[PDB]
């Protein structure tokens, strides 16, 4: 079920996120 | 729209005082500038309540219909068009992941 968000993860989402900024401070997944 | 006049009409001068062996250069009617049906831009459930992959398929609609001109029931072209940019304003409460 929550499977389905990783598959869009794949692509650019939002439910997983790519944060612009510096790694694990502000950067997130 | 109303500011091209001038400048359009500053234009037709400088042919018509160069050219006079040809005369009354056209021009196309006032109406053709003035009606903005002819350009091509000009019960509502509430989102939230929905499940999720009904919400995908009313924005894919909403897309579909905003790609031809003209906005939909979700998300809204909005009006201001200030210099030449276009900005669009999506329904607020919405899917974060859908909304980007």
């Amino acid at each position: 079920e929550l499977v389905k968000d990783v598959l869009n993860v794949l692509i650019g989402v939002v439910s997983a996120t790519f944060s612009l900024c510096q790694p694990a401070q502000a950067f997130v997944v | 729209l109303q500011q091209s006049l001038e400048l359009k009409r500053k234009m037709l001068r400088d042919k018509q005082n160069k050219k006079n062996s040809g005369q009354h250069l056209p021009i196309f009617p006032a109406w053709v500038y003035e009606r903005p049906a002819l350009i091509g831009d000009f019960t509502a459930l509430p989102i939230g309540t929905l499940p999720l992959a009904s919400q995908e398929s009313a924005v894919v609609e909403d897309l579909l219909y905003v790609l031809v001109g003209v906005d939909g029931r979700y998300v809204s072209a909005q009006p201001l068009a200030g210099r030449q940019s276009r900005t669009f304003l999506v329904d607020p409460n919405l899917d974060l992941s859908i909304r980007e």
